[PDB]
């Protein structure tokens, strides 16, 4: 809600493999300011892409 | 271009279990033991697949895509009793 | 409801390394972009 982030703090530390967006861009997901941030994870696949 | 199969599991299902005496020679009986499910018994369960045969490959064990049993099948003991393919692409 | 409820699942063989999957959802406006108006300091 209200603080800061990089993508040094998480992002180098794993080897991306495919990075998609809608109505962003991956660029401009890093960069902006937003009222809100939702991070959801989880294990996954790359196989089912 | 695919090939669908079945797996059973026995698991839960009894024994029957006889002598086979064989040859003369064999000095003790071989006890057959067949999973065969008498009437109320626990039956064998079943599972549906579909692989693609075309796009096999050594570099990568096969995807086997699960089809899985209507609603109506799965709230109860069921089996699987027939299989025809309709097209090219339609089971 | 009076019916029942089903599912059935499915697996993947886990892999080596560890695949993971990240979904992101971020909201802007109104007057309040605070993950980079209103603190004091």
């Amino acid at each position: 809600t209200n603080c800061n982030y990089n993508l040094t703090k998480l992002l180098s530390l794993f080897s991306v493999n495919d990075f998609t967006c809608s109505q962003i861009s991956p660029a401009a997901i890093a960069s902006n300011c937003y009222s809100s941030l939702i991070l959801d994870y989880f294990s996954y696949p790359l196989s089912m892409k | 271009t695919f090939l669908a199969y079945a797996q059973f599991n026995d698991t839960e299902v009894p024994l029957i279990e006889y002598s086979f005496y064989s040859d003369e020679s064999l000095q003790y009986p071989k006890t057959v033991r067949v999973p065969y499910p008498k009437a109320g018994a626990v039956n064998p369960t079943v599972k549906f697949f579909v692989v693609n045969t075309d796009s096999l490959s050594s570099v990568t064990n096969a995807t086997s895509i699960q089809i899985t049993a209507p609603a109506s099948m799965l709230i109860g003991d069921h089996y699987l009793c027939d299989v025809t393919w309709a097209t090219q692409e339609r089971i | 409801g009076g019916g029942w409820l089903v599912a059935s699942g499915s697996t993947v063989a886990m892999t080596e390394q560890l695949q993971m999957g990240f979904g992101i959802t971020v909201q802007y406006g109104t007057d309040t972009n605070s993950v980079c108006d209103t603190k004091i300091a």
